[PDB]
């Protein structure tokens, strides 16, 4: 039992704890963006229409 | 005195049953006993054998899930008291049922389209 | 529990159950001890009528009426044991109670963990497999070949030998662990 | 532990003549694997 | 729990000193390995009575059907000796 | 009697080899086994995937129905309108039997 | 983020402390010493937060959507149109649901701003509640788990011909 | 196990009803079956209807909480009269 | 759709051409990879619906299914592990091969433009689920089990083969968007009452409720884990979702058609319910608590209300997940003693401290813990019918009485206890089923962490 | 460098490169269904002259 | 505003920590009972400033952290309304969860398997203060099943004890028809009102909430042991001492009084279900002051005490003064668990005897334990200005001045003589007499661990029914004008049920013949309810299940309807079918029958 709370704790937090700290670091560095009216003669591309950067890098990159 | 129930039954010292007893009913006790020997000393050499790894196969037990899952349909027989019982057991609350819904609701389509219902605050339907 | 039961109760050890029924449901009544040793010594002025009754017949006449008055002056909740069935602490420490069989399956660090018990314990398995082969022959010469067979095993016969069926009584968890 | 196969008495279930039997297909032989009749 | 563990020489020292206390016992015919039916004399009572101050001394159930067996101070301090399972 | 081998028994394959993980006997085999599973089950799959669930933005159109609703009812409140009228489609629009 | 036409909240009006007793009350005393001790780290940390975001500040657009004819202008048959005006209804439907929820936010928020005498100034929250929950029984009611359009377009002239008889 | 160990049909006869007894390993004159009402009983022994509470609780058991023997013939209402659930044990009233 | 669909059906020369030492793992991470680009279709930043092709759409409805196929390909081949440890390569890599093809057509029956491909692949699940369960069963009775399965759900699904060749027919193309738009109201006729029972019969066997329920548990105790897992995990579920896709075309007759469904259900619950109170099967058990499970989402889309739809696909994934791990205990209890009977093999939580609190999770999401999706959906469930008839909570209240006392029966019987001590075979338990049940319960947690993805079709 | 390394890993190749054609033909659809292209009217705009198409 | 949210989420993240710290590796490595009483001293220290600051100044918040998921127009804010039922709770609640711990790390010293039995407490704690700190309605089910849930896993602690699993089936069953009860006024009320908070949900005042009413009397009855639904709280003294001391004394049992003390105003405006709570707590207050009157196990005689008192919770509850249910509440918790607290101390000196008839002479054994249970019982009697005469004294100033039922006066008058005289059964049978335990004395109350909680829980008992109905303002309207007949009648009958008691119990001192009359056995064999009710609806619905569900429709007439009539029509088709002889002529006999069928049938058509 022991045996596999130790490696699902340890397979777990091999990928969960530089997640949770770039999740923590991009909210830091970069954060979200605030919402503002649509400037005239400038439609919004795909991806503007979003406020968290992550969510605007993966649909800018992969949708 | 105590009386009996089907679900309080008689304890075995206050039963009358125990204290007339016959020769043969005190050899059936013997043989009883006899049978749980045999079955009891069958057990406890499975139990200590220490060539055995597995469990116990416990062949009453293989017998009761058998009867109690496999066995009941080859042992039907068709008689009119089961069919009628099954039948009502079947058929009887689900035509309680109909009658219960179709009176409720039949009263609350009529108080809905006769207006005397009001959902008040009712969004979320 | 250790002995076995018999086929039928017989007539003395009725009567002796029904006088333990009785003396524990008294002190479950009479709470404080100098009624229960004044009604103690009244159920001895109500045992001296048992005591040379010769027809039996009229002694389990007897006993009947007896056992009719104890069941209708019984106590609704009679007296209870921590260590008895239907008690405070019937099977309460089933918790350390995981037989034998189970440390076979721990792992090798574990089992270094335990350096000397593990090498006694495999000289207990060593006295078990050069045991059974002669427990397991007494038993089947010593069984009688006539249709009555009790419930109490037989002891070791030969000299230097376990007595038969051994192990499952022997490697009991303890009732009070800790 | 083993997985159920079929024994003998599963297996001369399908080995009559006919599957389900009758008050006339009982006498029914099991013809022969070479189509000869003596 | 908070209770002592019992020794061998504690438990026969236990059953003992209640065994003297009963009336018709004399202690100083009272030895350890003395039989209740004859070689002390009690009747079918007194054995089972015993039972019962083993009852309440111990504060465990002896059941009726060791009870009955059970005739003499050094199996009755042998089997709560095995009933409380103790290693002396 | 009909020739058929008995029945093969259990043996106990933590008495076999002590890190056995439930997969193939083979323990070199078996302890990759488990690695591969749980890198690529556990790891990959599960914290990456909640990663991917919780920043899918706007999932059925929730986010940007409140800031819609906001700036509507925000409108309406201005202008003096009723906050939400009866009947959707226009009456004037509507053509009736 | 907080915006006073859709959130309406009266401003506070507690009173002012003035304590009679001489024995200083404890809660002024430890939340000086609060603030003293964890808000002013926490307001550095969320300096030094709105510091990077304005360094590394970008924008963000509300979404508009065009406004195409809708099913009382298209056709049946016209598929195309028939699912433009339907997702433009489902886009109102989720924005009317998204309206019964900011009215429902506000009269929870009125009815605890009021607190036990809540039936004086909730009197106008509850008359906007229940106008608003007139107008979508009145909209979306019982019209089934496929609601659509056109489904809506019949509960709709289904009262527009209980009206009509009615006048 | 077999198709003659495991359980079938309804003893008509006394010599099914005794190789019944035999496969149940209990008494042949004990051998009440429940009656013929074609409800899927069968040839199983009709036990009296006690619950597990009322067996000797200080006889050490082969099974310990069903308060059962190894062979012994199980009741059909064995579930419903386990120790977690009704008792029909004898009440003071 | 098909990067999720034919790296799926790439995974075939995966099992045939690769090692017999290696099938398991490259098969379970690759397929564990096929979970994860399954996780693409959850990109719905409007209420318009996924249309990839015209031969495959996403539906919001349709998505946590779709997860939980490909979820639940790599939870049935870590289960098979150890249950295929003794037999031979060709029958190994057959049974990989049988739950791989199977997953296949069931993403590609999840993902279904058009009612008649629906149809195509959802008669596609007959044939390897009766290899999986006449093959590798491990009782007398899997013959009987699998004739039962497969012709109960044939003698379903042929009127519904009839009713959709009629309704396209009449009407045009089976596409479900365009019959969902460019339908009409179907008249009171009584050959649209038995085009409404041919269309539905179908569902209502598969759905097991009262009178066509039986084949469930037959096929759920002469099965293996993984056969046992998909025909009561997600593959019971596709017809449940055809019974959802099938109702847009005629909603006006269901609402004279619903009560003999609704009222079957009802009482078929209770007495499922009451089934498991004394059951010795403990797989059998589970399959009537599916019957239950599905008797209660029967009811749900026999009524048409949306709030009906959320609870009814709450109850989908929330049934799919506890009754797959609780079938996945059952199996490792199977492996364990070699039998399926609780009253034999007791007292398990002195030798298996974390089994315990795996059988206690999956068992007390069964009886319905509040935060998770069972309650969530039996509670939607519970307000939608009140609001279709304000005496029906009694019999649902009844239920859910008898559901925790057969969840507490199977924990208090299996687990808790006097620890039966004749089995030495109680080898502790495999860091495979831990994890098993471990990525079967996190998933539940992290869906009770975000239900916004399990909300369904309509909101 | 070895073959029986490469025999028994070259079965890792297949699906990703199911992956790789899985992408590949569902952008070769995404060209078949383009009879509809920037003439819906919810995204009916004037075209940006940097590019010539709107969605790809 | 800032502060007053963040002490509540830091109760709740401190009550978090336990749980947090035992997935990891730390849980062999640090002294876990020391660090859970360090983190609920913790918890109670930071849970004195709302309360501090909510006697200051009386504002009651709303809080809805996570915005969890919204269907539709319902949304499921996750919000922690604390007013003055949830602030003062907590504070009560973690005070004596404090107590519990620093006892339990004593009392389960021998239990290896402490960690878990703390982590299962603290998972309790957890599940009872969001029951306390709901809002939202799902948050009250999260609540009133989670702490059902932790009752079954901390009442079936000793495994392998099946009359302790027993009471676990019992104890979900009860909780279970609550649970149905909650669920059937939860559903009424998210249909018709499209909420399920109290910011919504008290705006139902105007409508007809009979129906909900009638379900939060089922819920009520479900979680506070009352005359349909009463046994699982006397069968729940089968399980540990701390378990049924923080469980099934304090705060576990009053949840159902605390429902409807959260329903405040839906209560009020209807009438019916006023006199139906007040007649059923009347019932349950004189059912289980009866039952104690000769009961015998001493957790089973403080367990009917507290179903006693929540009997008269409800009674002030359908009386309607729920802030006074409410102080009884508050009031009540201190002693009670005080009064169970004492009761281990003794089972843990005399080995696990729990029958009072083997244990005696306490109070010159052991003092502090005998003086804690004086207090504890003195405080349950309702002597002047301890923790029990500023709620009961005022409960029965109300019974005497509101509209109650004569019967419902006279039955709950009479059950609080039997309050007094079962209280005298608890002092005459365990302080008093000459002893009765057996001869082997073993006494270790010297550990400070031991002395230390039940010290707090004194000074609780002592000093906090003063402070709490010092410091909370008027809530209600108290009258203070009755007769000086009606206003003294609390002490009056509990100075006449301790003389009645002490000249009825002294009377087994002397040598008589005991009687063994129905009474008796209505009173020792718990009135009959577990024995009647338990097994004859065990009976009838299994023989139900097995004799029609099981055999009668699943397995033999359903199988023979849908599948094998189907089949047995098909195999008497195949057997009528292919059956022919083999011969030619009999062929070409129906070759020709059915040459002249399609004559016939052409010459029709
Ligand atoms: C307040 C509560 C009211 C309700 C309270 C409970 C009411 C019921 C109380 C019932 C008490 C019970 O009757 C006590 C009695 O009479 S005990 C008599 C025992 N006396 C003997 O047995 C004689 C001596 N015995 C021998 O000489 C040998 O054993 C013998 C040769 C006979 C063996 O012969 P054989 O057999 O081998």
């Amino acid at each position: 039992d022991a045996r596999f709370l130790r490696l699902m704790k340890f397979y777990l937090m091999l990928t969960g704890i530089p997640v949770i700290i770039g999740i923590t670091l991009v909210n830091i560095f970069i954060g979200e963006a605030e919402l503002a009216e649509i400037p005239e003669g400038y439609i919004p591309e795909h991806w503007e229409y979003y406020k968290h950067p992550i969510s605007r890098w993966i649909a800018r990159n992969f949708y | 005195k105590y009386k009996p129930a089907p679900l309080a039954t008689l304890p075995s010292t206050l039963d009358p049953a125990e204290y007339d007893v016959s020769p043969e009913t005190r050899r059936a006790q013997v043989e009883r006993l006899s049978i749980r020997a045999r079955l009891k000393r069958e057990y406890l050499l499975q139990y200590n054998d220490p060539k055995r790894v597995s469990h116990i196969e416990d062949p009453a037990l293989i017998r009761w899930t058998y009867a109690r899952s496999a066995n009941i349909y080859p042992n039907f027989r068709p008689t009119p008291k089961n069919s009628l019982l099954g039948a009502v057991a079947g058929f009887g609350p689900l035509i309680f049922w109909y009658y219960v819904f179709k009176t409720d609701r039949d009263r609350k389509e009529r108080l809905i389209q006769e207006g005397k219902l009001d959902r008040k605050f009712n969004i979320s339907y | 529990a250790f002995c076995a039961p018999p086929a039928y109760l017989t007539h003395q050890q009725k009567v002796l159950r029904l006088y333990k029924r009785a003396l524990r449901h008294l002190e479950s009544w009479c709470i404080h001890r100098d009624k229960y040793r004044y009604f103690a010594c009244l159920m001895r002025a109500r045992f001296e009528e048992h005591k040379n009754e010769k027809d039996m017949m009229r002694a389990t006449q007897l006993l009947r009426e007896a056992e009719e008055e104890f069941w209708q002056n019984q106590h609704p909740q009679p007296y209870i044991f921590p260590d008895s069935p239907g008690g405070t602490s019937f099977e309460r420490y089933e918790c350390y109670k995981v037989p034998e069989w189970c440390l076979d399956y721990w792992h090798p660090s574990e089992k270094a963990m335990y350096p000397d018990y593990f090498s006694k314990r495999e000289q207990w398995k060593k006295l078990r497999m050069e045991s059974w082969d002669r427990e397991v022959k007494q038993l089947q010469e010593e069984t009688s070949p006539d249709g009555i067979m009790t419930e109490a095993l037989p002891p070791a016969r030969r000299e230097g030998d376990l007595p038969p069926l051994w192990w499952h009584i022997v490697t009991r968890p303890r009732e009070r662990p800790t | 532990a083993r997985q159920w196969q079929p024994d003998i008495e599963w297996a001369e279930q399908f080995s009559g003549a006919v599957m389900y039997p009758s008050k006339e297909t009982a006498h029914w032989k099991p013809p022969p694997w070479n189509d000869v009749d003596i | 729990s908070d209770a002592p563990p019992l020794t061998l020489d504690g438990i026969k020292d236990r059953v003992l000193y209640v065994l003297k206390l009963y009336d018709k016992i004399d202690p100083e015919k009272l030895s350890v390995n003395s039989h209740f039916m004859k070689d002390l004399g009690l009747d079918s009572l007194d054995q089972v009575e015993i039972i019962m101050a083993m009852e309440d001394e111990f504060g465990f159930e002896i059941p009726d059907i060791d009870a009955e067996k059970l005739m003499c101070p050094q199996e009755i301090v042998d089997y709560i000796a095995d009933k409380k399972d103790v290693y002396e | 009697q009909w020739q058929e081998d008995p029945e093969p028994e259990d043996e106990n394959v933590y008495a076999k080899n002590p890190d056995f993980h439930g997969y193939d006997s083979d323990p070199v085999v078996d302890v990759w086994n488990m690695r591969a599973v749980f890198f690529f089950g556990f790891s990959i799959v599960l914290v990456f995937g909640t990663t991917f669930v919780a920043y899918v933005p706007d999932y059925r159109m929730q986010e940007w129905a409140r800031r819609e609703a906001e700036r509507l009812v925000k409108y309406r409140e201005v202008n003096g309108l009723p906050i939400m009228e009866s009947n959707y489609f226009d009456p004037s629009k509507i053509q009736l039997p | 983020s907080w915006d006073k036409d859709v959130y309406p909240e009266p401003p506070s009006r507690t009173p002012a402390p003035s304590p009679q007793t001489s024995l200083p009350n404890p809660i002024t005393y430890l939340t000086k010493a609060y603030d003293l001790v964890v808000d002013w780290p926490v307001t550095l940390v969320r300096e030094f937060i709105e510091r990077q975001h304005a360094k590394n500040r970008t924008y963000y657009y509300h979404r508009q959507y065009r406004r195409v004819p809708d099913i009382t202008e298209c056709k049946e048959g016209d598929v195309l149109c028939i699912y433009e005006a339907e997702m433009q209804w489902r886009r109102d439907f989720k924005v009317d649901q998204e309206i019964m929820n900011i009215i429902q936010e506000r009269l929870k928020a009125c009815q605890q701003r009021e607190g036990e005498n809540y039936q004086q100034n909730c009197a106008k929250e509850l008359e906007q509640f229940t106008k608003v929950t007139k107008a979508y029984q009145d909209r979306y009611l019982d019209l089934g788990a496929y609601y659509s359009a056109r489904k809506c377009l019949a509960k709709q002239k289904q009262r527009m011909l209980e009206e009509r008889k009615a006048a | 196990m077999t198709k003659d160990m495991l359980p079938g049909s309804y003893p008509r006869t006394p010599e099914e009803r005794a190789a019944a007894a035999k496969k149940y390993n209990m008494r042949v004159e004990d051998y009440e079956p429940y009656p013929d009402d074609g409800m899927g009983y069968g040839d199983y022994p009709m036990l009296p209807n006690r619950s597990q509470h009322e067996r000797d609780p200080w006889y050490q058991w082969d099974h310990s909480e069903l308060r059962m023997n190894w062979g012994e013939p199980i009741h059909w209402d064995l579930d419903m009269y386990i120790r977690n659930r009704v008792d029909t044990s004898p009440t003071p009233v | 759709m098909l990067k999720i669909i034919l790296p799926s059906l790439m995974l075939l020369p995966l099992t045939w051409l690769s090692s017999p030492k290696k099938t398991w793992t490259n098969v379970t991470s690759y397929s564990f990879l096929i979970s994860l680009t399954s996780l693409t279709l959850l990109w719905q930043t409007d209420e318009n619906y996924k249309n990839f092709s015209n031969m495959f759409s996403s539906d919001p409805l349709s998505t946590p299914l779709i997860i939980l196929t490909a979820w639940l390909l790599p939870l049935m081949l870590m289960a098979s592990q150890n249950h295929l440890k003794k037999d031979n390569n060709v029958l190994q890599k057959l049974y990989i091969s049988m739950l791989i093809s199977l997953q296949i057509l069931l993403i590609m029956t999840f993902s279904a433009t058009e009612l008649i491909m629906f149809y195509i692949l959802f008669e596609a699940t007959l044939i390897p689920t009766l290899i999986i369960i006449t093959r590798w069963g491990n009782q007398t009775e899997r013959l009987n089990a699998g004739i039962y399965f497969l012709f109960y759900t044939l003698i379903g699904s042929i009127p519904l083969l009839i009713a959709l060749i009629l309704i396209q027919n009449h009407v045009g193309t089976l596409n479900l968007m365009i019959l969902s738009f460019t339908t009409h109201t179907l008249d009171a006729s009584w050959s649209n009452n038995l085009l409404w029972l041919a269309c539905m019969m179908a569902f209502l066997i598969k759905m097991p409720l009262y009178g066509v329920h039986l084949w469930l548990p037959k096929a759920h105790v002469e099965a293996p884990i993984a056969g046992s897992m998909i025909l009561a995990a997600i593959l019971l579920k596709l017809g449940s979702y055809g019974m959802i896709r099938i109702s847009i075309i005629l909603d006006p007759l269901t609402k004279y058609m619903a009560y003999p469904f609704i009222l079957l259900s009802l009482w078929g619950m209770i007495m499922t319910s009451s089934i498991c109170l004394r059951q010795t099967d403990l797989k059998s058990l589970i399959a009537y608590s599916s019957v239950s499970h599905m008797a209660l989402v029967i009811a749900s889309i026999m009524i048409q209300t949306p709030w009906s739809f959320m609870g009814a696909t709450m109850l989908m994934i929330a049934h799919g997940l506890t009754s797959s791990l609780l079938f996945c205990l059952a199996n490792s209890n199977y492996e364990r003693i070699h039998s399926r009977t609780m009253i034999m093999a007791r007292g398990l939580q002195m030798v298996f401290p974390l089994m315990a609190t795996w059988w206690l999770m999956a068992s007390l999401a069964n009886l319905a813990l509040p935060p998770s999706i069972n309650l969530m959906g039996e509670l939607f469930i519970t307000m939608s019918l009140f609001s279709w008839s304000n005496f029906t909570i009694i019999l649902m209240g009844i239920n859910i009485i008898i559901t925790g006392m057969y969840s507490m029966y199977m924990i208090i019987t299996t687990q808790r206890g006097k620890l039966t001590n004749h089995m030495i075979n109680l080898q502790p338990s495999h860091t495979r089923e831990l994890t098993l049940m471990a990525l079967h319960m996190i998933p539940l947690i992290l869906l009770t962490t975000s239900p916004k993805l399990i909300t369904g079709l309509t909101m | 460098t070895l073959f029986q390394l490469l025999r028994e890993h070259w079965v890792h190749i297949l699906v990703p490169a199911g992956f790789v054609f899985g992408c590949y033909l569902d952008r070769k659809d995404d060209e078949k269904l383009t009879a509809f292209r920037n003439k819906s009217m919810l995204f009916q705009r004037e075209l940006r002259p940097n590019e010539e198409v709107t969605w790809k | 505003m800032n502060i007053f949210t963040t002490s509540i989420l830091l109760i709740f993240i401190l009550l978090l920590s336990p749980i947090l710290i035992s997935m990891s590796n730390l849980i062999k490595h640090i002294n876990f009972p020391l660090y859970t009483t360090t983190s609920i001293k913790f918890s109670f220290i930071i849970s004195l400033l709302p309360l501090l600051m909510f006697f200051h100044n009386n504002m009651e918040y709303m809080i809805t952290t996570w915005h969890w998921v919204t269907m539709n127009s319902m949304e499921l804010k996750m919000s922690f309304k604390t007013d003055f039922f949830s602030i003062l709770f907590t504070s009560v609640a973690l005070f004596v969860t404090w107590s519990i711990m620093q006892f339990s790390s004593w009392y389960m010293h021998s239990d290896p398997n402490i960690n878990r039995f703390i982590k299962y407490l603290t998972l309790f704690l957890i599940t009872m203060l969001i029951l306390t700190s709901a809002n939202n309605m799902f948050q009250l089910f999260i609540g009133w099943e989670g702490v059902g849930i932790m009752s079954f896993l901390l009442i079936g602690w000793w495994y392998g004890r099946t009359d302790a699993n027993t009471a676990a089936l019992q104890a979900i069953l009860y909780n279970r028809i609550g649970d149905i009860g909650f669920i059937l006024a939860m559903v009424w009320f998210s249909l018709n009102m499209n909420s399920w908070e109290l910011q919504q949900i008290m705006f139902s005042n105007n409508n007809d909430n009979l129906i909900p009413l009638m379900g939060l009397l089922i819920a009520a009855t479900g979680k506070s042991a009352q005359f349909g639904l009463h046994p699982w709280l006397p069968s729940a003294m089968e399980g540990p001492t701390p378990v049924s001391a923080l469980l099934h004394s304090s705060t576990m049992v009053v949840a159902g009084i605390f429902l409807l003390v959260r329903f405040h105003p839906l209560t009020t405006n209807n009438n019916f279900i006023l006199t139906t709570m007040l007649c059923l707590g009347a019932l349950t207050t004189l059912f289980t002051a009866i039952c104690a009157l000769t009961q015998n196990d001493i957790k089973k005689i403080i367990a009917f005490s507290t179903s006693s008192q929540l009997g008269l919770m409800m009674v002030t509850l359908g009386m309607n003064q729920p802030h006074l249910a409410f102080l009884h509440i508050c009031t009540h918790a201190f002693f009670k668990a005080m009064l169970f607290m004492c009761s281990g101390s003794i089972i843990h000196s005399l080995a696990d005897e729990q029958d009072i008839r083997k244990m005696g002479n306490i109070t010159k054994i052991m003092p502090f334990t005998s003086s804690c249970l004086v207090i504890g019982s003195l405080a349950l009697t309702g002597m002047p200005f301890l923790t029990g005469f500023y709620s009961k004294d005022l409960i029965i100033e109300a019974i005497n001045t509101c509209n109650t039922n004569a019967w419902a006066l006279l039955i709950t008058l009479i059950a609080t003589s039997m309050t007094a005289m079962y209280s005298m059964r608890i002092i005459y049978f365990v302080t008093m007499t000459k002893p009765r335990f057996p001869p082997l004395i073993s006494i270790n109350e010297n550990d400070p661990d031991l002395m230390n909680p039940i010290k707090r829980l004194a000074f609780g008992s002592i000093f906090a029914g003063f402070v709490i109905s010092y410091n909370i303002p008027p809530t209600s309207i108290p009258v203070l004008t009755m007769p000086w007949f009606l206003k003294t009648t609390a002490l009056i009958i509990s100075v006449l049920g301790f003389l009645i008691a002490l000249e009825l119990n002294n009377l087994t001192m002397k040598l008589s013949m005991n009687k063994a009359n129905p009474y008796s056995s209505f009173s020792t064999l718990l009135g009959f309810f577990p024995s009647i009710i338990h097994r004859i609806t065990p009976m009838k619905s299994l023989n139900l299940s097995l004799k029609t569900s099981l055999t009668l429709l699943d397995l033999i007439w359903l199988e023979k309807t849908i599948p094998k009539s189907t089949s047995t029509l098909h195999t008497n088709m195949t057997t009528l079918t292919t059956n022919q002889k083999g011969l030619i002529k009999l062929y070409f006999m129906s070759f020709l029958i059915n040459i002249i069928l399609i004559i016939i049938l052409y010459s029709i058509n």
